[PDB]
């Protein structure tokens, strides 16, 4: 059978999940009905006290970014992403949710879990051109209003932006992007533009680590714009 | 016969006479519009081809406007 801190996972963002959009469509109850309802009321917080053999569990659960929800006990940051699909460390699992009163009720597949809601801790549960793209990406979605679960973002931020500045001066960046992109529209390709792109990707690459190694912009738009 | 003709490609398309005054004037004053830009783009950049910049101007519409609107171009009004 389950795994207890995975319980407590599965746990959270389910119970989490279901109010993060109900809360959404409890907005929509009050925006077509045209109650001007508090900011507050769109939970992101779920805030779950469960205990399971004498311990109880103290928990908050943020929406972190539209894949990811992250599971936080008493201000940790464990991030999972969902769709049920559930993505965990080593594998995807199948989860079921009974809810009661004031008990919380989960099975996982043919399994069987339960635990009574009436310590302290956190989980370590955890290229370049990924890197920026989805740092980047993941931080104005954090700016564009998403929210944020706990204080360690003032530190997180500053990692993250020295990453992205460092590779925004990084001269790999073009061709990490350009080897991968077109490395994955490889087929339905005119020769004349391959031949054009896979030689300048490869020059480019040949002068990354120069001091002075700029994209040859002009040239690809012009080759691209005599056999257009 | 026309359609022929058009089918080949020597000419675009084949209209009708009742429309043709509202047709040709929009499509006209923007051919003209056109013709002013690249010459713009001529003086900023000598070595590109009247036809480079003819796609040029085209990808520079479609960026700006959008690939969902691409077909607009074959709108003459907008």
């Amino acid at each position: 059978r389950p795994d207890t801190m995975l319980g407590v996972v599965c746990g959270a963002l389910h119970v989490a999940d279901v109010s993060l959009r109900n809360s959404v469509s409890n907005f929509l109850h009050s925006l077509e009905r045209g109650q001007v309802l508090p900011a507050h009321t769109l939970l992101n917080t779920v805030d779950v006290e469960l205990i399971y053999e004498g311990v109880k569990y103290v928990l908050k659960v943020t929406r972190q970014s539209p894949n990811s929800y992250v599971v936080i006990m008493n201000g940790s940051c464990v991030e999972v992403d969902v769709h049920l699909l559930l993505s965990y460390d080593g594998s995807s699992y199948t989860t079921y949710m009974k809810e009661e009163v004031d008990r919380y009720r989960i099975t996982i597949g043919n399994k069987t879990c339960v635990f009574e809601k009436e310590h302290t801790g956190s989980l370590p549960r955890i290229k370049l051109h990924r890197v920026f793209h989805y740092v980047l990406d993941n931080l104005v979605n954090v700016m564009n209003g998403y929210c944020l679960p706990d204080p360690f973002f003032s530190s997180k931020v500053k990692d993250w932006v020295e990453r992205l500045m460092k590779t925004l001066r990084d001269p790999s960046l073009p061709l990490l992007e350009l080897q991968d992109i077109m490395t994955s529209v490889s087929g339905r390709i005119p020769p004349n533009v391959e031949k054009s792109i896979k030689k300048e990707m490869a020059q480019y690459a040949s002068n990354i680590t120069s001091v002075l190694c700029q994209f040859p912009s002009q040239q690809i738009a012009n080759i691209l714009d005599s056999h257009a | 016969t026309p359609g022929r003709m058009q089918e080949k490609g020597v000419i675009s398309d084949i209209l009708d006479w009742k429309t043709s005054r509202t047709f040709f004037y929009w499509r006209l004053r923007r051919l003209l519009l056109e013709d002013l830009v690249k010459k713009k783009i001529h003086n900023a950049n000598p070595e590109l081809t009247d036809g480079q910049i003819q796609a040029m101007l085209r990808r520079w519409f479609v960026e700006v406007e959008g690939t969902v609107k691409a077909y607009v171009w074959d709108n003459n009004k907008d």
